[PDB]
């Protein structure tokens, strides 16, 4: 309070300085807000940015102690904790990421500068946490694109449910929800198959075969087999209508 | 002074030259006028007009475009060769929203009329931006379809939605005039109520948000009554169709009224409680323009000094 | 073996190709060759195409089975002279798009479809005015008029 009315900065950095010490990081925050301007580039600049980005990162202001980490690297380029700011700055970002469900704006923002961290700085001590991350950061992107296509298939809507699993088994290859967008895109070709214009009902019919055939052939011991297997036996009936 | 003549069209395989001439309405001999060619044409002042370059649009033609150039100029008649640029038949590929910072995703896929799969039509990507400015969470200058990776070889478009969030509580100030008198209602609504995170005190900022439900607190009056309530809706019950479950606690007091003179008694008045619920699912059977509506309530009249007509018991209760 | 129409789309690897004129000596029939080099005519298989123009040779090409078939029949033709200017980068096809001001779209009245909440109709009032003056809405728009 004092400090903050004061002019004089150097009070006010030594009053910031024991604010930090004791964890009073809301309250060293406020000082410490103004006296970044005035006191940039200067020499002793580096361990004022440096508590500063940290008092933003232990207050979960994730969004502000990210940038003021970001700024720290790009500034101060050979500072001796540069590697640290440059780890807690996408770490800070990715934080921010938002449910599947929401926006994943964040989510691309926070994986490029983790992916950037790992290429610009191998080797390093918090590599195993930036992978770790990444692909929690990766599957929030997979869900969202696995949930937007089994939306249409929980609104029935089979037409555009086969298109949507068609596209999110090409775009994401290699996933764990790989074997449920199987077992669905069998299921939205087997409800839009026994109830469909009698005219390409067998054309869908056979699609509803093909879907079938590679759920079985990406894992045979399928959890949803039971419920595969007497789907395929109403196909295979039907099918016998249209034996020409 | 120049006479319209000899309107010919040209690249017009889909559509024949005599369908075509219907719907431009031109006959020889008639006045030049720009304005009118290029209205019937293309009608960029309106969405819905009936124009050859809609009919071409609203059937998968995307790459369509229609540009009338003058061929001859003689004895005063000007003749004219619409040129028609059909191009290949468009399908939606993808259909992803952005900017959705505070609503679901399946709240506003599940109002979008551009399905993947079907073909490209102007009157669905219309249709779907009512439907996404119907919600009110979103900025209704800011809903941008923004077409992305088209291919005209492959004949697939993908329409990316750009929304803008403006917060979900929203101030009704409606007025009306009916019945000769003056009927004003007043209230607050929350479109983005989440019924599930109700007893959930971490996520409670300005109500629980999420799913597409609507609670509204309000107030309606008129010379004779008025009315305060509240009222919860769910334009999707169940998740999988659009079934609507509303529920509604009110409480009005109408005073005795003379149509005839517009005259209000102060003095005689009755209160009356309602407690609503109700169920409206859309039958797929017979066919599916029938909708099933269903309700049960309770009210409670409280009669006060109500001696009107046939009501003698002016003091009790019903 | 069928009439239908034919969409195809003429490229220059050297630059833009378009104007000039495409018919079929089967039918006698002709069409032009619009922006970014469509073109639609209605030929059956085994059917001469013949190009014709100022920017490029004239050329005259066999349709078959599988050209028919393509969504998009696209046609290389060979442009007059050797200049060689680049490698024409190609550009994507102009596609109309609606106003950047969609107020006027969200103001459009529509009847309920197979999408939309189903109304209850045997419910009492929800203490609302349906098409009712909206004061909210004129303050906005004051807004905006300032």
């Amino acid at each position: 309070q004092k400090a903050l009315k004061n002019e004089d900065v150097a009070a006010k950095f030594e009053v910031a300085t024991k604010m930090y010490d004791a964890g009073k990081y809301n309250k060293a925050i406020r000082l410490f807000e103004q006296l970044a301007p005035t006191y940039r580039g200067k020499p002793q600049a580096e361990k004022l940015f440096y508590m500063f980005s940290q008092s933003y990162y232990k207050t979960k202001q994730y969004y502000l102690a990210g940038y003021q980490f970001e700024s720290f690297v790009s500034g101060y380029p050979r500072s001796e904790k540069v590697q640290e700011a440059a780890f807690l700055g996408a770490y800070s970002y990715s934080k921010l990421a938002p449910v599947y469900s929401l926006d994943q704006a964040d989510t691309v923002k926070a994986l490029d500068k983790l992916q950037a961290f790992i290429d610009n700085y191998p080797n390093s001590e918090y590599l195993a946490q930036a992978n770790e991350s990444v692909k929690i950061l990766n599957g929030k992107l997979e869900k969202k694109a696995y949930e937007n296509a089994k939306g249409y298939n929980t609104i029935s809507d089979y037409k555009s449910a086969l298109v949507a699993f068609d596209n999110f088994i090409a775009d994401f290859p290699g996933t764990p929800l790989k074997e449920d967008a199987l077992f669905y895109k069998y299921d939205s070709a087997y409800q839009l198959a026994i109830n469909s214009v009698p005219s390409k009902m067998e054309e869908r019919l056979h699609v509803a075969q093909t879907a079938y055939a590679n759920l079985m052939k990406y894992k045979s011991d399928t959890k949803y087999k039971e419920k595969a297997d007497q789907m395929n036996a109403r196909v295979e009936t039907d099918l016998q209508k249209f034996t020409k | 002074k120049y006479y319209f003549g000899n309107i010919k069209f040209l690249g017009n395989t889909v559509y024949s030259d005599q369908q075509l001439n219907r719907y431009l309405g031109i006959k020889k001999g008639e006045t030049y006028n720009g304005v009118l060619l290029e209205k019937r044409i293309a009608d960029n002042t309106k969405p819905d007009g009936e124009d050859i370059t809609n009919l071409y649009q609203n059937n998968g033609y995307l790459f369509s475009k229609i540009n009338a150039v003058e061929v001859k100029t003689v004895n005063d008649t000007i003749d004219f060769e619409i040129r028609i640029t059909e191009g290949p038949i468009a399908y939606f590929n993808k259909i992803y929203v952005t900017g959705n910072d505070k609503t679901n995703d399946h709240v506003i896929y599940r109002e979008l009329r551009t399905k993947p799969g079907n073909k490209y039509s102007k009157e669905e990507l219309v249709r779907t931006i009512r439907e996404i400015g119907q919600l009110g969470f979103f900025d209704p200058e800011s809903i941008k379809p923004e077409f992305r990776n088209v291919d005209p070889a492959a004949g697939t478009v993908d329409i990316e939605y750009q929304l803008v969030e403006k917060g979900s509580s929203q101030v009704e100030l409606q007025g009306g005039y009916g019945g000769g008198g003056f009927i004003g209602t007043l209230g607050l609504s929350f479109n983005n109520f989440s019924a599930r995170k109700l007893f959930d005190k971490d996520a409670y900022k300005p109500l629980p948000m999420g799913d597409g439900q609507k609670v509204a607190l309000r107030l309606q009056g008129s010379t004779y009554f008025q009315t305060y309530s509240l009222s919860f809706s769910e334009p999707w019950f169940g998740g999988k169709k659009p079934v609507q479950f509303s529920s509604s606690i009110s409480y009005s007091k109408q005073f005795n009224y003379n149509y005839s003179s517009r005259d209000v008694n102060r003095n005689q008045s009755f209160n009356i409680f309602t407690v609503q619920v109700g169920l409206a699912k859309r039958l797929t059977v017979p066919d599916d323009y029938f909708v099933l509506s269903q309700s049960v309530s309770y009210q409670h009249y409280d009669l006060n000094n109500y001696y009107t007509g046939l009501f003698t018991f002016g003091n009790g209760a019903s | 073996g069928t009439r239908k129409s034919l969409h195809g789309q003429v490229t220059n690897k050297s630059l833009a190709i378009e104007s000039g004129y495409v018919m079929n000596i089967n039918a006698k029939s002709r069409t032009f060759i619009g922006p970014g080099g469509l073109f639609d005519i209605l030929a059956q298989p085994k059917d001469t195409l013949l190009f014709t123009g100022i920017a490029f040779q004239s050329k005259k090409i066999v349709l078959t089975e599988k050209d028919c078939s393509q969504i998009l029949f696209s046609v290389s033709l060979d442009l007059v002279s050797n200049e060689l200017k680049e490698v024409l980068v190609r550009k994507d096809l102009k596609v109309k798009s609606l106003d950047s001001n969609t107020q006027k779209y969200v103001d459009m009245q529509f009847e309920d479809d197979r999408q939309s909440t189903a109304k209850n109709t045997v419910m009492y009032s929800d203490q609302t005015i349906k098409y009712g003056t909206d004061f909210v809405r004129i303050f906005k728009d004051v807004k905006k008029l300032l």
